[PDB]
């Protein structure tokens, strides 16, 4: 039986970071990211396209939260536009 | 000119906190 | 490297400056934020702070190459319901801590303005995490009242067992009620007892 | 010449902030409007003012204990006979009155309130008796 | 460090008191209660719940006098001389008090409650009933207690 | 507020227990954030009503924070009565002049 | 540093000066304090000093998240009833001790008057605690006679066992009464014997 | 069964401090505060709004006395005004 | 059974010191004091008021002798006048 999600994703579905994190510096889009334990968590309302996410949640207003491996770039769909997002860490 | 009526002596703070102790023992004695 | 210690000279000064500026910007909106974060009118009837029910819709977990698990909603309670004495304000969440540092050429000036901007957006991210935290807590208590109206969570069950005059001849306590919360609020997994809100 | 308001919403973020504040204030007032249980005053079941001229004496009581002794000597304060109907339980029905110039009819009213479900107060002022009833 | 003044000073209290009494707005002050008596011709027009535009300078200096103390509840009440009816008088003076306290609440006062009311010549200050809002019975007056 | 007001219809108001009155149609503009007793005593003192309480006060203070501008005392006491939800209750008896504040029995 | 030993020079001299000023300010009001803290007319009849009763209304204790204990009143007996020979005056409580200390530029002057103001308010803090302590003992004895009148606390029971002409040939005592307190005052916890005092 | 209150609160319901304390310096309001063993006691007639108290009593004249954890600021209500109070320690 | 009084008070009812004592100079009224072993012994015609006396005898001519704990200040009634006396030891 697989696990359900991460339960950290309800925290990162808000803007509140996980306990014991490090912030990441997202550039070029309205996402936030934290790095908890070899895992990054982005909080956005863009769509994540390239780097593979392991888990996802979505709030009421179309905010999503993604748990993924630490990639330095993120590909997003903004409104049909393919864009990229640098993070640092 | 502007003046409130009772311009007494300068009180000091020993007699001030003795007065607001004495009113509490006064009305507690009164209700007793 | 002298540019780098000029940058960390500018960093804590810009963080304390932005902390002071958003402190009086928070104090300008103090009645408005008291109207926004009315925790006092969200407590329960035996002065219980309601719990914080986080919601996540449309959840997926790719566990491996071969198995995913999806759920349509999850509801998780953090910060469980408890006897509050005085209900929390915004100022336990949002107040940035103001100290004024007393700790002091051309690349000093341009790296110290780069460090000043680094201290300004560093304090802005501290503020962004603070209103994120109070949005999490107040939205979870609003969502507790929503799911209690939807009959998805149990209300807390107090028990005021009364004692009369209590103690020996050296100590009395005259009306001595002891109030407990026996049942904590929890999500019921009985699915058929829920309530589904229409509107018009 | 007049002035603008001092801490006005005169700023494009603060107008949305205080518009959200007046929105969450009236939505707080309507959620308080629904889950406020009220009572109609025709069906409130508390004691009225019994309007006797002996009961319009302005008394003063600081006391906290069983309701039977306060009503017995508030009855002989009002020159009323005092009847207790019912059984006083082992845990006593405790009240607490601390006011220092107040009419004893309203003192009788709010010990009927502080009794609530455990006891009740009747006043028959034509026979000038006041009856503490248990349940 | 704690603050010495509350953004206010005793010289400016006595300066605004003698300047408001020089302007004819009578500032009585009995103990800790305070009373600013405005004639209604200085604020409104004749039998109207509408301010003149020049009277807002008087309300600006009234609110700058009201900034100087720390108070809990400013009450402001109005009564004018009898015009057509007591019900017209009470509606006129209730609207006159509510428009002057709407401007004073819009301005900076640090009071918590403002109690605005109007009476229909029920407290005349003079038995002379000379006219409408030129009469000294026609007045709006602002009463408070200076807390601590 | 939508889901709560549709799962229970609010059947009754509180204007039948706090009715309007002469010298209760005086107006007030209140910001306040302390306990209920000083506020209701000041509302009744400027309303020329005798203020009385029923019930002893709870040890946690029942706090309200009325922030509004230019309305009468009847709807101010109705907002006080709604903001004191299941903790206190304002009743007004305008045949006499009583503003009464009742705490709860818990 | 030198400003710090300047303010420590000013502190003890200022508290000794403020101590002398409140000492003869107390001695100015000395018959009024005899009328106010009349312990002599508050004693019981076998020269028992009555015990001090402390009232706490509306007591609540938050023990944990899940349990509180409220009581409407508490009465506590501190300083239990005991045989005094002479009654206590106000001067055992209120007298601050006056020694005159013989232990001595610009920042010396302004820091020694900041130290003089700190010595003045520290002496006022000791006077506030002394006024508080005599208010606690005097209101405790007033609360004893009020709850004895309300029958909430038992009166003390003395026992004067009389012995006649005692002693040997080398010493006699002619009338040897030995007086004991058998029963101390204690709050009666059978609650139905209490006395509600109405007024008019 | 919990404890009833602290019975030091009848001492600090008067002005008298607990035995073996350290006084704190209340600024900005009519309160006193002491510090006995990791807990501060205030003696007030202002009402305590933010920082949470563990126990409380109230005398006949409306003086309250609160037992709380060591907070550097107290948020009080004076008369609907929401003020603050600094302590030191 | 408690003790009767001190029989040193029969000595210090008249002016004679107790054996093995130390004298104490009293100022401000006609009273004499000695110090036997950590209790002072006063012989006076006034009535002492503040510091608590453990024992007392009284002569035929109305002079008192008190046994008391060693206090530097004796409060007295002279003839209704309330005076103080200092001792040294």
């Amino acid at each position: 039986i697989p696990p359900s999600a991460n339960d950290l994703l309800l925290h990162v579905l808000e803007g509140v970071p996980p306990p014991g994190s490090r912030r990441l510096v997202v550039s070029g889009g309205d996402a936030r990211a934290w790095l908890s334990n070899e895992k990054m968590y982005v909080r956005t309302n863009l769509t994540i396209l390239s780097p593979g996410w392991l888990a996802s949640m979505t709030s009421a207003d179309g905010t999503h939260a993604y748990e993924m491996q630490k990639s330095p770039v993120l590909l997003v769909s903004w409104h049909g536009k393919v864009m990229q997002l640098k993070v640092e860490g | 000119k502007f003046k409130k009526p009772p311009i007494n002596n300068p009180s000091d703070d020993a007699t001030i906190k003795l007065a607001e102790a004495a009113v509490s023992v006064s009305d507690s004695m009164l209700e007793m | 490297a002298l540019k780098e210690t000029a940058l960390s000279v500018g960093a804590q000064a810009g963080l304390a400056w932005r902390a002071k500026i958003i402190d009086e910007q928070l104090n300008k909106q103090a009645r408005n934020l008291d109207a926004i974060y009315d925790f006092n009118s969200l407590v329960l009837e035996h002065n219980i702070l309601p719990p914080v029910l986080l919601e996540g819709r449309n959840t997926l977990n790719l566990a491996d190459a071969q198995s995913i698990r999806i759920s349509d909603r999850t509801y998780k309670v953090a910060k469980q319901a408890h006897f509050i004495t005085t209900p929390p304000t915004w100022r336990q969440y949002l107040w940035m801590d103001y100290v004024k540092p007393e700790a002091p050429k051309e690349i000093w000036c341009i790296y110290t303005e780069r460090g000043w901007k680094n201290g300004i957006d560093q304090a802005n991210t501290i503020l962004e995490e603070n209103i994120a935290r109070i949005k999490e807590d107040f939205g979870g208590m609003i969502l507790y009242r929503k799911l209690l109206a939807m009959n998805m969570v149990s209300p807390p069950y107090v028990s005021h067992t009364d004692l009369g005059v209590t103690g020996d001849g050296s100590e009395i306590h005259i009306d001595d009620r002891v109030l407990r919360i026996t049942a904590l609020p929890e999500l019921n997994v009985n699915s058929a007892e829920w309530r589904a809100a229409v509107a018009k | 010449f007049k002035k603008p308001p001092i801490n006005n919403p005169s700023d494009d973020a603060t107008i949305k902030l205080a518009e959200a504040a007046v929105s969450v204030s009236d939505s707080m007032l309507e959620m308080a409007k629904v889950e406020k249980v009220i009572t109609p005053p025709s069906k409130d079941n508390t004691l009225t003012i019994p309007n006797a001229y002996n009961l319009q004496a302005r008394a003063s009581v600081d006391w906290s204990g069983p309701i039977e002794e306060l009503t017995a000597r508030i009855a002989k304060a009002a020159h009323f006979r005092f009847r207790v109907l019912g059984k006083s339980p082992s845990v006593p029905v405790l009240i607490s009155i601390s006011t220092k110039d107040e009419s004893l009819a309203e003192i009788l009213r709010d010990i009927d309130y502080q009794a609530g479900k455990k006891a009740s107060i009747h006043v028959y002022p034509n026979s000038q008796v006041v009856e503490l009833r248990y349940a | 460090l704690p603050c010495r003044v509350d953004g206010a000073c005793d010289a400016t209290i006595i300066k605004m008191m003698t300047d408001l009494n020089k302007k004819g707005i009578k500032v009585a002050s009995v103990g800790q209660n305070y009373l600013i008596s405005i004639p209604a011709s200085a604020l409104f027009a004749d039998q109207s719940p509408r301010l003149n535009w020049a009277s807002y300078s008087l309300l600006n200096e009234i609110a700058a006098f009201l900034k100087q103390f720390r108070k809990i509840a400013i009450t402001v009440t109005s009564y004018s001389s009898k015009y057509v009816s007591v019900k017209r008088e009470r509606a006129l003076t209730l609207a006159r008090s509510r428009v002057v306290s709407e401007y004073l609440w819009s301005q900076g006062v640090d009071s918590r409650i403002i109690f605005t009311q109007g009476l229909g010549s029920d407290k005349p200050i003079t038995s002379y009933t000379l006219g409408g809002d030129r009469s000294p019975n026609a007045r709006v007056e602002i009463t408070f207690r200076r807390a601590v | 507020a939508k889901v709560e007001k549709v799962i229970t219809p609010p059947s009754k108001d509180n204007t039948l227990t706090i009715p309007n009155a002469y010298n209760l149609q005086a107006r007030a503009s209140v910001d306040w954030s302390g306990p209920i007793e000083e506020l209701t005593a000041r509302i009744a003192k400027a309303a020329h009503f005798r203020f009385r309480v029923l019930g002893k006060s709870p040890s946690v203070p029942v706090l309200i924070s009325i922030s509004t501008k230019d309305e009468s005392l009847a709807e101010i006491l109705r907002d006080i009565d709604y903001q004191a939800g299941k903790k206190a209750s304002i009743h007004v008896y305008p045949n006499s002049q009583v503003v009464e504040l009742r705490y709860a029995k818990i």
